[PDB]
């Protein structure tokens, strides 16, 4: 999206990188690859940059039967932010990644890794009582977004639950 | 059926078993109504059957009455009639409204194995009247073997809450009965509000009891997810936008003092729950013009 | 001397009258109490004044009975003492007393002059409870010959509410007492809100009857205005966060409170008889208040 829409502009991309484990970095790395004014920063400072950012694209994992899309995490604080400067919220997820379940409808929502990457194990003897947690998806609500940049062009948080029946079937819920 | 026999019908349909919501009763008695025709011509019966709906809502306005009704006749003459005699006609018309009773019969326990997937474990429920929706949607949750605590407010001008009380303790499920004032008070430690509508607009909110708009605007102050249960014969066509857009035929009931039932607005509602499914409150507006056709 | 009579005389003031607010009786008895003190040190009535507050804090649990006490024993000994012979002490801290029931007692008469400026006629004054500083405002709002229409909601712990209807009709005002349940309603035509107050905390938002929170953030929904008067006697150096925060010797007196708290992020302004304050100020003032 951004490395088509920057080869005509150029302009002001704030890369955040995931903590668990940086991931936004070779994404970085990629995008500097064709000069596109890219600055990475830690994801722990993103309300005090937040007023001075425009358009909040986010990279989502999947979707859901809200619009309430699930993604990358650090992604739902960084909702609450671009709120809280009512930036809009321009998600970039083709159909594929949209599943007709509904929010509260898995325990553990999100997927736990291994601690190991947040109090690596050299750390010691600490280890015995830290519940290290490691959510690495979170959950953005409804209310939120603003844009679904679906392939099939522009939408709405309310432009979602028909995209169901007239992708899926309303029994293939449960599959 | 000079329209006597109709609402002593009606009252009879009432006392043998007053748990189920006026609506259903309404479309029982509207479909007995139309089994006693005396006559075949497709217009004066859905005359006939506006004003029964007329009449009966003089004596119940409750906004599921008159829903429910309309309803009805959407759906009575859905396919063709090709009415070459007007009396295999009719036939099919017991029959199409037959289904639809059925529809109706289905709704609540499609409402109870849709949403208890969403009371997750150790939580405080919290609710507002006795929403027969609510209270079997609340057992299809504890006897999944979950876990969790109830509030309920008694919602002064008939104490609904405290019935409902007594008939969730009798389920031995932890239950309160706070005052109706105090929904302000425990809309901190509860975590998520259910509650059951009674007519559910065009934009998405509801028309419900009395305490219902504070309650929702409470537990969007203090971001408790709200919930409210509605089964699909009171997908109203209203749309007020304040609390006097609400017609006095709805909000008074009882042909220096108080309504009985008032507005929510779409945004207060977190997810509302048919048994078309769960949807957002635009959904309500999608559904509902492809619901009334 | 004891309880067995202090109690008694406590109870007989306090309702003798409905206008008598509760805490002021406090205070009155509290220096009926010094003026029957019978002992030789001050040291003592440091004490003693501490055990008639909390034999008080059983008969009555309102946060103004607390809060009197408190500011009451606070401001006594203001004007540096240096005792002569544990007499000239009891002389100066008695009139230090007098003054400050004195003031107790005008602080009504000033928030009612400094409030009636506020109900632009033709409004909807929306209460919560009886509440006699609101009673004597809106009092001063119709004699300054002004108009509005008054909705009492009723709060249903006890329904008490209707006695400031009947009243406060008694004055010729158009009164409603609507549903408590139904602040969620009539708050689209409510022109501003007037609560009445026992107790304020320092960060601004205030002890009141339990159906005030809800009210309170339902003006915050629809943008309303949230006006609160606070008798001068009525601040407590509490801080909650959320409403089980509040000490349970309050709210309590099957499970439901009777008191709550309004986040100072709700109320527009605070009328007190020290002038007109946003909550900050009265952080402030509560701060060099009780010194």
């Amino acid at each position: 999206f951004l490395k088509e829409a920057a080869r005509k502009r150029k302009f002001h991309v704030i890369v955040a990188e995931c903590a668990p484990f940086c991931q936004g970095h070779e994404m970085a790395v990629n995008l500097s690859k064709a000069g596109i004014e890219t600055t990475v920063m830690t994801d722990a400072a993103i309300f005090a940059v937040m007023s001075r950012v425009n358009k909040v694209i986010i990279g989502t994992k999947t979707i859901l039967a809200n619009g309430a899309l699930r993604a990358v995490t650090g992604t739902h604080t960084l909702a609450l932010a671009a709120k809280h400067h009512s930036t809009p919220l321009i998600v970039c997820a083709p159909m594929f990644k949209l599943s007709p379940q509904f929010p509260n409808e898995e325990d553990s929502f999100h997927k736990f890794v291994a601690p190991e990457e947040v109090l690596p194990f050299t750390e010691g003897d600490i280890l015995e009582k830290v519940s290290v947690h490691c959510p690495v998806f979170d959950y953005v609500p409804p209310e939120l977004i603003t844009l679904f940049i679906s392939n099939i062009g522009g939408n709405a948080p309310s432009y979602i639950y028909r995209l169901m029946s007239e992708l899926y079937h309303p029994d293939d819920h449960v599959l | 059926m000079d329209d006597k026999e109709l609402i002593e019908y009606f009252k009879s349909q009432m006392k043998e078993d007053p748990d189920m919501a006026s609506a259903v009763a309404a479309i029982r008695t509207l479909l007995e109504f139309l089994k006693r025709d005396k006559g075949e011509t497709i217009q004066g019966l859905r005359a006939n059957l506006t004003s029964a709906i007329e009449t009966l809502c003089g004596v119940d306005s409750s906004v599921a009455v008159s829903s429910g009704g309309e309803l009805f006749l959407r759906f009575i003459s859905l396919a063709s009639l090709e009415y070459s005699d007007y009396s295999k006609c009719k036939k099919i018309m017991i029959e199409r409204g037959e289904l639809f009773l059925r529809r109706i019969s289905l709704s609540r326990n499609k409402i109870a194995d849709l949403c208890h997937t969403f009371i997750k474990d150790g939580a405080t429920i919290l609710t507002h009247a006795y929403s027969r929706v609510v209270l079997r949607v609340l057992e299809a949750a504890v006897a999944a073997k979950k876990r969790f605590s109830v509030y309920v407010t008694e919602s002064q001008p008939d104490l609904s809450g405290k019935k409902m009380a007594k008939a969730l303790c009798h389920l031995n499920v932890p239950v309160t009965v706070v005052l109706d004032a105090a929904v302000g008070y425990i809309m901190e430690k509860a975590d998520l509000v259910i509650v059951g509508a009674e007519g559910v607009v065009e934009n998405g909110g509801i028309i419900n009891k009395i305490g219902t708009n504070q309650m929702a605007v409470c537990a969007k102050a203090q971001n408790k997810p709200f919930y409210v249960v509605a089964e699909s014969f009171k997908f109203v066509r209203l749309f007020p936008l304040n609390q006097q857009d609400v017609p006095d035929k709805f909000k008074y009931k009882a042909d220096e003092e108080h309504p009985w039932v008032d507005y929510t607005a779409p945004s207060l509602i977190t997810l509302l729950f048919t048994d078309l499914g769960v949807l957002t409150p635009s959904a309500v507006s999608d559904e509902l013009i492809k619901l009334y056709l």
